[PDB]
RNA sequence: GCCUAGACCGAGGACUGCGGUUUUUACCUAGGAUGUUGGCAUAAUGAUCUUAAGUCGCCCGUCUUGAAACACGGACCAAGGA
RNA sequence: UUGCUUAAUUGAACGUGGACAAUUGAAUGAAGAGCUUUUAGUGGGCCAUUUUUGGUAAGCAGAACUGGCGAUGCGGGAUGA
RNA sequence: AGCGUGCUACUUAUACUUCACCGUGAUUGCUGUUUUGACGCUUUCACGAGUAGGCAGGCGUGGAGGUCAGUGACGAAGCCUU
């Protein structure tokens, strides 16, 4: 019949990477997690304690609690027509800092740095990001790059 | 049956001031005094006649 | 008007000079596009349907101006099988705004019959006349977003002369949907 | 005799999107349920002394 | 054919007139309809809406709540505005001298307000001495202290009150309310 | 109460666009362009013919 | 269709590694410039590692006929897809313009092989200058000296529905 | 920019506005039709009923994924009837 | 501030005070957002594209996503959910 | 008047554009001119499919309170009727 156990369907997700089995490098145990930090959840198969459920493998959340060897992570899950607040206890082996903030945090510093320079210079500076615009006009020099005429080639069997 | 009410007034409102100032009629270029015309309607339909004057009517 | 004439003559002179000096002038990619929804409201998948709702195209023969970027290009790409879009000329924009131009005033569709209507809603953006609005649309300006969202989506009529034999195929393949890049003007003249 | 439709998810996303899907409301102070008692025990004393310090500073400014 | 982004012909969902057929309430609505239309005072629009509220949405404002409001910093001489009934509170030790405009006063509340040197006026008199709501302070009664609100949102792990007729050891206390009888929710 | 097309009604056009009158006076829509008579494609651009 | 011959020139987008990419030209027979640029990319991606996103269109120009009022014989090399496989044919056409021989070819492959415009690639359109360069007999018969032929059985189209006189087919 | 042919409509009802011409505290094509002419008022016109012609139209109610069904109830009428 | 933590005057959490104003930090849109109570019917479904399982196959049986019919008239497919 | 392909014109949906009218929702304004309807009038814009079902506004029947100092043997009620 049907089987719907805890680790059903986790044959490949919970596998260690190729040529990456064995013990955990200790930079994992040295990272410092604070409440409010944003962490990516990726279950490590070699540690079976504090292992997340298969739904949370690949999810990103908010650290809300710090314990002896684990952190509490907040995940929003769609259940029907609304989101339900979930609180998962995860050992730090299954938790990594999300890199989305460190990119945005630098932009906060850069925007502050650029705004004081313009204020010091008394001008106005625009800090909104802009999508890729259509390219402008340009002149193509043919000196050394005279166009070569291409044509579709005849059909041919190569086997 | 519902009886009429006091607020149901009876006066006829004045018409709004229209902007229909008339302009002179334009005739066809082929209509020139002396031209022989053919009548298409009326008692004298089918008759050939002589055009003399453009009346202001 | 003077700067329109100067820009046109400058582009022509640049092309001629490039032709003279053994070069090739590559024209600047258009910044503005006009998008007309040519497909009805029935049997639309949810993602293109949401895209069309975000473009304010909720009926057939509805037109809208879009400033081309990566985000807007990827938006229009999803709605391509249901819209015909292209690069509008100055005269096409002027005819559209003059004949079928309506503003969104307090969530109401108000005809742009006087400059007071345009000023009362766009004076904080330095738009004082219908020509200011047309200039802001044609040359994509700093206040393009506010001016374009002020305009109610244009409600065009069916083309005089019809479409091609079959609409709902790409313009390259003999249909009407997709990008036609200068023929949007002929379509609008048929349609406006 | 009654072999019927066992299960389908058809039409379920339509019903999920009539009134949803609603993201949860975010507040400035999330609830401290599930937080370690040892932290939560000390946090009670830290807040208590903190308000006392602010009260005495404000009390001097009035008299 | 229109692709509707919203439900069509949806009513505002708010009261635009009192459900009551009281002729004298319609006179107060008449007065504050003119005021909310001709004054641009935000006080006038708020009073007009509160005149439309139902009975459960106009809880009584006790004379202690007004006393607490009169004890705010600089609000001692303000005109307390209560769109509803003002009830007595025999738990007070004293009530200050103040003017209170209310839809209704109970016999005990009016007796105490006048005895302390205050004034108990109706809302029409408020418009004569404060057509723009100058120096006023609107006070509202507690809405969620109602007994019906106790049972709203009842469910497992909610902490609300079950809808029940009798209270005792034999009425909904054994299984699901106690781990000695299975589980507790 | 009635929308009027400025592309048909001249008074409405002059109301919305005061410059239109000037556009008529100088005949800007039929403006002659003064320029030299040159053939700038006589050189490598004749590469259009064959390559 | 009603076609035109276009010069389309494109190149890969300039890169810091490659700041002057090679310019590529093709001759495209398309009804308009929108199909012209579309067909141009369709052939570069069959021959080069480039895309419309990673490339750039540099020039689109109409190549007008050099002698639109001179009778010429064009030999066309094709590559079309049938219901079974892919075949190469060479066919010849008589016309005054280069586009007109291509237009005839598209009508001819539709009529004789049920080959649609999407199924046909034009490898080369060549003017046959010499009479010896002509290989197909269905066009050599019009290269004979002092060619004369009547048009027997002329059919006259009538404006009226009924004709009071007996018909004739002389010409 | 100019000339030119046809069709459909006339909502509103003192004034107010935006413009233009300004020969002008005036006029206009500029916030929605007026002028004039004939005929009739035993009638031209409009409506309904019956009928003819053209075109479309399967027998309602019901359970049902699906009814005109070769699925079930219904000959008709009056009163009662949930 | 703490009774947590540190060898510590270290940190953790929460704060006092001060600086950075509409480009307050991507696009587009928004008949506005949020909240609550209460109650109806329903809980036989079916079809089309595409992915797919059993089956020789089936107008067969079973699933995935979307769109429809049911609950829907109108123009086309002569006729047809 | 078949098949493949191209073009020009033409035909018409309860679809699109403009206009009229009906209703719904929102919206503008209205008391020294509120002026015997403010549960009213007024401006503007948008929208209009629908079984099960919900709600709102109305029509009709037997009796009851009040009022029309209501109709009526000089003809009530009922019934038939292009």
């Amino acid at each position: 019949g049907k089987s719907r156990g805890y680790r059903s369907g986790t044959r490949y997700a919970f596998q260690r990477d190729f040529k990456k089995h064995g013990a955990i490098p200790l930079s994992t145990y040295l990272k410092v997690y604070k409440v409010g930090d944003i962490v990516d959840i990726k279950a490590n198969g070699s540690i079976q304690k504090g292992m997340p459920h298969k739904y949370y493998h690949g999810k990103t959340g908010i650290v809300y609690n710090v314990t002896k060897s684990s952190v509490g992570v907040i995940i929003n899950k769609v259940v029907g027509n609304r989101y339900i607040e979930k609180r998962v206890n995860l050992r730090v082996e299954h938790v990594k800092h999300s890199a989305c903030r460190q990119e945005f945090l630098n932009r906060v510093k850069s925007n502050a740095a650029k705004k004081r320079e313009a204020k010091a210079n008394g001008e106005t500076v625009y800090l909104k990001r802009q999508a890729a615009k259509p390219r402008g006009s340009r002149i193509i020099s043919t000196e050394g790059n005279i166009p070569q005429t291409l044509a579709p080639v005849a059909y041919e069997t190569f086997i | 049956q519902v009886a009429p009410k006091w607020y149901q007034s009876e006066d006829v409102p004045a018409p709004k001031q229209t902007r229909k100032t008339a302009r002179p009629q334009k005739l066809r270029a082929s209509l020139v005094p002396g031209t022989v015309l053919i009548l298409l309607a009326g008692r004298f339909r089918g008759k050939r006649v002589v055009y003399l004057k453009n009346l202001e009517d | 008007q003077k700067e329109y004439t100067e820009a046109e003559r400058s582009v022509i002179k640049a092309k001629r000079d490039a032709k003279a000096s053994n070069s090739y002038y590559v024209d600047a990619q258009p910044k503005l596009v006009f998008v007309v929804r040519i497909k009805g409201i029935n049997k639309i998948p949810p993602k293109p349907r949401k895209v069309l709702q975000l473009l304010r195209l909720t009926q057939i023969n509805a037109g809208v101006f879009v400033r081309l970027t990566k985000a807007t290009s990827e938006l229009i790409k999803l709605a391509e099988p249901y819209v015909a879009y292209g690069y509008p000329s100055l005269s096409t924009i002027r005819q559209l705004v003059y004949k079928r131009g309506f503003g969104k005033v307090n969530k109401q569709r108000i005809a742009l019959s006087d400059n007071a209507i345009i000023e009362a809603n766009l004076g904080k953006f330095n738009i004082l006349s219908i020509e200011d609005l047309i200039h802001e649309i044609y040359t994509v300006g700093p206040n393009f977003k506010q001016v374009s969202n002020f305009l109610w989506p244009f409600k065009l009529s069916n083309p005089n002369g019809g479409f091609r034999a079959r609409k709902f195929q790409h313009f390259i393949q003999g249909g009407d949907t997709g990008n036609r890049e200068q023929f949007i003007n002929a379509l609008v003249k048929q349609m406006n | 005799m009654a072999k019927s439709k066992n299960h389908t998810a058809h039409n379920q996303t339509r019903k999920a999107h009539r009134n949803g899907i609603k993201k949860p409301k975010t507040y400035k102070y999330p609830s401290l349920k599930g937080v370690d008692a040892k932290f939560k025990r000390n946090h009670r004393y830290a807040l208590h002394g903190t308000a006392k310090a602010l009260a005495k500073a404000r009390a001097e400014k009035s008299a | 054919g229109r692709d509707h982004t919203s439900k069509q012909h949806v009513r505002s969902g708010h009261r635009t007139a009192p459900k009551s057929d009281n002729v004298y309430l319609q006179l107060l609505v008449k007065l504050y309809s003119f005021l909310a239309r001709r004054t641009d005072a935000p006080f006038n629009k708020v009073i007009l809406k509160s005149l439309f509220l139902s009975k459960i949405n106009r809880p009584p404002v006790s004379v202690s709540r007004i006393s607490r409001a009169l004890k705010q910093k600089g609000a001692a001489e303000k005109t307390i505005v209560v769109v509803g009934t003002v009830t007595d509170d025999n738990r007070l030790l004293e009530f200050p001298k103040a003017t209170i405009a209310a839809l209704r006063f109970t016999a005990g509340a009016k007796d105490r307000i006048l005895k302390n040197g205050g004034e108990a006026i109706t809302l029409d008199q408020l418009a004569l001495r404060a057509p723009k709501g100058q120096n006023t302070l609107i006070v509202r009664g507690p809405r969620n202290s109602r007994e019906a609100v106790r049972h709203f949102g009842f469910g497992p792990h909610k902490g609300k009150a079950p809808r029940i007729l009798s209270k005792g050891r034999k009425f909904e206390r054994a299984r699901g309310r106690r781990r000695s009888r299975g589980f507790k929710v | 109460v009635l929308k009027k097309n400025p592309l048909k009604n001249k008074q409405v056009l002059l109301r919305l666009n005061p410059y239109a009158k000037a556009y008529a006076a100088e005949k800007v829509g039929s403006a002659k362009v003064e320029q030299a008579k040159v053939k700038p494609s006589k050189g490598q651009f004749a590469e259009v013919l064959k390559n | 269709s009603r076609l035109n011959e276009y010069q389309v020139i494109g190149r890969n987008l300039p890169t810091e590694s490659v700041p002057e990419p090679k310019l590529f030209r093709m001759r495209i027979f398309a009804p308009n410039t929108v199909v012209a640029k579309s067909r141009y990319w369709y052939f570069l991606q069959k021959l080069h590692k480039v895309k419309k996103a990673s490339g750039e269109i540099v020039s689109v120009n109409i190549i007008s006929e050099a002698k639109p009022t001179k009778v010429k014989t064009f030999g066309i090399w094709l590559r079309y897809e049938s219901r079974s496989g892919i075949h190469n044919m060479y066919k010849e056409y008589r016309d005054v313009t280069r586009v007109g021989a291509v237009e005839t070819m598209y009508q001819d492959l539709a009529a004789r092989h049920r080959a649609r415009f999407r199924s046909i690639h034009i490898l080369k359109v060549v003017e046959l200058e010499k009479t010896d360069d002509v290989k197909r007999q269905y066009v050599k018969q019009f290269l004979t000296k002092d060619l004369k032929f009547p048009l027997p059985h002329r059919v006259q189209k009538s404006k009226k529905l009924f004709q009071a006189t007996a018909p004739t087919t002389f010409y």
